[PDB]
């Protein structure tokens, strides 16, 4: 029961500021150092600096000297990573880890996921996608028109998630797009309801599709 | 600062075979290299730290070796869970990782079982028409989707994604959507999706009618 | 877990995340330990006084002997355990060093008991005593390599400290427990305790002169703790010295702080060469509180004379280890001015040549707590007076403090 859990997915516009944390359980938080790592979209890990949980003391890899802020509330046994004046390139997923020196991070968060963009937030439009079949048959959902990331999508709550492929989102004029199949046997459909549940939090929007014949 | 470079950058290999990565320090790091598994959307985990010490609960088939300035990684009895991008970090002086190394597992060529779905309705009050694609379970990952409305090629208007590998079956599935205006596909009557893979020299053709 | 990969005292971002808790600890229980080792390497100081006591028929020669030997093969055991840690690891020779003691501890207890146990049996025993006198050089190179090169003085410091007062300890303890096994059992359950808590708790790390000069000094210190109890019983066989007799490792435990301390206040050699004119001076006093023929001997003054000894032996220990502890800093300094190099340089060297050299000097100073009580043995067994041996310490001590003029000051 060692955990680091992260704040979740932010959008900013360039000019902007952000502040991601990470909640350290399950061990003595001031005893072990704090790793900060940068994944931009298609790109390696890239190591930001860490903070000393004993000092408070930050140290910043070259990179990252500048707009870049680390904190610590001890009390809360958490950390911070504080981006001032956000540009786009700042797009990427965030990683705390435990430990600079002994194995480092051998403990990693979740991640944080920010968005720099001028886009306009925009909520899914959910389409149900049925058959125009052998012994088995498989159903679709179109996720279409939304910004930012993430949608996530489920089959009957999470009921049916085997013969469940979800496509990665693909960006388009500012708007992504992403479907999802699901096959089951053809005895199983429609004589039991198959439906997809789409939540997109940046908009507050939860909508549920039913795959009709 | 410390550089790392890493190889190789991408490798296919088959079940229960022997992968080998290695790593190159620009200067000495004495033995502080640690390597990550980074099974994608999840968090990275910690396999090996100082060169060669296993971290606790992973398997024996992980190894690692190395001084100076040259380090190595390897995986020995590849299972289809291994599939990550797989990282060395140098934690001498400051930190570095590598740039990785993004593992393909090899499995037996397989098709695509493929399906195709006209526009909602609820699509077709908004003016646009999405015909959706799905090409499923199939191996390896190159594969041409053709659209064809009424016979004849599109090109405009397609858009396509692909899973990442399987961990459990090692295939790959992508989807193609093409998209046009409501007026653009009220006017024609046949949507063929075409499906060439390694698997046949003949496409997969599905397709619907209208009526 | 135990062991430890990335070691890295000298870099203070590493020390205050991690390396002063994780050294610390390491202290904590190494101290304990080493106080035990000093208990069981200096038992016949209470053992051998108390051996005719249960129908034991030995020589005062072969009682002296007894208390000699464990400082024979401690001298010679004490090269060999300074490298044993970094062979073996700090956690796994701490626990090993410790809890082969139960092994001496355990077997003397049953051959008190037995009055049918033969000499030669007591010989081995006390020669397996002596391994306990080795642990310093373990347990003090072990804290070297914890401490980053300017912490490490006050931690070597409280490491040898506390442990010398090993002694003083087990001459407390072996009296009152004795209500024989007993001074020879009561800590097994002890060392046991600690050879746990070291195993479950430590950590595993991935000049002739100046032996002549600790010889006189340290070598006295163990020396007069192991024959003096001995000492004081043929001269007043009628006064029970095991409630007086710790009070002399005590006091002179206590003097090595002081020693060091007085030493950087107004020079090591200086200290050095005064405490050697107390050492003669103090050596020739104690011919007026002998009971010899026809005249009356007095107790009172013969203690507070070897009260003195143990003072004067005490500074002198923590008084020439601030002498080479200075040599060495001086050599470093010169060396690396002339390789061009660092003060910092200079400062780490100075700390990493007296440390290596410490398993040798300390070998070689060890050797005196065998001459001191086979001297009094010799002495006590050849003519009836402790004075044939008493004048040899005197010749000595002026032989010390000529020397420390011939080459210092
Ligand atoms: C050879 O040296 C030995 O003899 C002198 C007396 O000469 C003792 O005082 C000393 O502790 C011991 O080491």
């Amino acid at each position: 029961q060692i955990q680091l859990v992260q704040s979740g997915p932010g959008l900013k516009k360039p000019g902007q500021t952000v502040k991601i944390s990470c909640k350290a359980s399950g061990y003595s938080f001031t005893d072990y150092g704090m790793n900060w790592v940068k994944q931009a979209p298609g790109k390696g890990l890239e190591w930001m600096g860490w903070i000393n949980t004993s000092n408070g003391y930050t140290t910043y890899g070259a990179a990252f000297k500048g707009r870049f802020s680390f904190s610590v509330d001890n009390s809360a046994s958490t950390a911070y990573l504080q981006l001032s004046n956000l540009k786009t390139a700042d797009t990427a997923v965030y990683f705390c880890a435990r430990s600079w020196y002994n194995r480092a991070m051998d403990y990693w968060g979740q991640g944080t996921s920010v968005t720099v963009s001028s886009a306009k937030t925009t909520a899914p439009s959910v389409y149900p996608l049925a058959p125009v079949t052998g012994s088995s048959v498989t159903l679709g959902c179109l996720v279409k028109g939304y910004f930012p990331e993430p949608v996530t999508l489920t089959w009957n709550s999470g009921s049916l998630s085997s013969g469940v492929h979800t496509f990665p989102a693909v960006l388009q004029s500012d708007l992504y797009t992403l479907s999802s199949s699901v096959t089951v046997t053809s005895s199983t459909w429609p004589s039991q309801s198959i439906t997809c549940n789409v939540a997109h939090p940046a908009s507050s929007t939860k909508v549920d599709k039913k795959i009709e014949p | 600062d410390i550089l790392m470079t890493q190889s190789p950058s991408s490798l296919s290999v088959s079940v229960g075979s022997s992968v080998t990565i290695t790593c190159q320090a620009s200067q000495n790091i004495t033995n502080y290299i640690v390597w990550y598994q980074q099974k994608p959307g999840q968090a990275p985990k910690l396999l090996i730290y100082y060169t060669s010490t296993l971290e606790s609960g992973i398997p024996s088939r992980f190894s690692g070796s190395g001084s100076g300035r040259d380090y190595s990684f390897t995986i020995s009895n590849l299972q289809p869970e291994d599939v990550a991008t797989y990282y060395c970090l140098q934690y001498n002086s400051l930190l570095t990782f590598g740039g990785g190394t993004k593992l393909e597992i090899k499995r037996a060529d397989a098709a695509p079982t493929v399906s195709i779905f006209p526009p909602s309705s609820e699509q077709l009050t908004s003016g646009g028409a999405s015909v959706v694609c799905f090409l499923n379970n199939f191996y390896p990952k190159n594969i041409n989707v053709k659209w064809k409305i009424d016979g004849s090629e599109r090109q405009n208007g397609v858009l396509n994604s692909w899973t990442d590998q399987d961990s459990k079956d090692s295939t790959y599935s992508m989807s193609s959507t093409l998209t046009l205006t409501k007026d653009e596909y009220e006017r024609h009557n046949s949507y063929t999706c075409e499906a060439t893979h390694k698997t046949s020299t003949s496409p997969i053709v599905k397709s619907f009618n209208r009526n | 877990g135990a062991v430890i990969t990335d070691w890295r005292p000298e870099d203070p971002a590493f020390w205050q995340q991690r390396g002063q808790r994780i050294a610390s600890r390491n202290l904590w229980i190494s101290v304990p330990c080493l106080l035990l080792a000093f208990c069981v390497w200096m038992l016949f100081s209470a053992v051998a006084v108390n051996l005719p006591k249960v129908g034991f028929n030995f020589t005062t020669d072969q009682l002296f002997m007894l208390t000699a030997l464990p400082s024979v093969s401690g001298a010679l055991l004490r090269v060999p355990y300074s490298f044993m840690v970094p062979i073996f690891g700090g956690r796994r020779w701490t626990a090993f060093s410790t809890g082969i003691l139960i092994i001496p501890c355990v077997w003397l207890g049953f051959a008190v008991q037995d009055t049918s146990t033969p000499y030669s049996v007591f010989i081995i025993i006390s020669l397996l005593c002596g391994f306990a006198g080795a642990n310093f050089a373990s347990s003090m190179a072990n804290i070297s390599f914890f401490f980053p090169k300017q912490k490490q003085g006050g931690a070597l410091g409280l490491n040898g400290g506390l442990g010398n007062m090993g002694v003083s300890v087990m001459q407390l303890v072996a009296p009152l427990v004795v209500s024989l096994a007993n001074a020879s059992w009561i800590w097994v359950p002890f060392l046991a305790i600690f050879t746990i808590a070291a195993w479950f708790g430590m950590n595993d790390l991935a000049l002739w002169i100046m032996s002549l000069l600790y010889l006189a000094t340290f070598g006295s210190f163990i020396g007069f703790s192991a024959g003096f109890a001995m000492l004081s019983k043929t001269q007043f066989p009628d006064v029970q010295i095991l409630q007086y007799a710790f009070f002399g490792p005590f006091i002179g435990a206590l003097a090595r702080s002081a020693g060091g301390a007085l030493s950087d206040r107004l020079g090591g050699t200086r200290v050095t060469l005064v405490n050697f004119i107390l050492m003669a001076i103090f050596s020739g006093l104690l011919f007026l509180t002998l009971p010899t023929d026809g005249q009356g001997g007095s107790f009172m003054a013969f203690f507070a004379v070897f009260l003195a000894l143990f003072l004067t032996a005490g500074l002198g220990s923590g008084s020439t280890f601030q002498m080479i502890s200075v040599i060495f800093r001086k050599l470093t300094m010169d060396r690396v001015k002339a390789e061009g190099g660092s003060d910092e340089r200079a400062m780490r060297e100075a700390a990493t040549d007296t440390a290596a050299a410490l398993g040798f000097i300390s070998a070689i100073g060890a050797i005196g707590g065998f001459f001191i009580p086979k001297a009094f043995g010799s002495s006590l067994a050849l003519t009836g007076s402790p004075v044939g041996a008493m004048k040899v310490f005197l010749i000595f001590y002026i032989a010390c403090v000529v020397i420390t003029w011939a080459v210092y000051g």
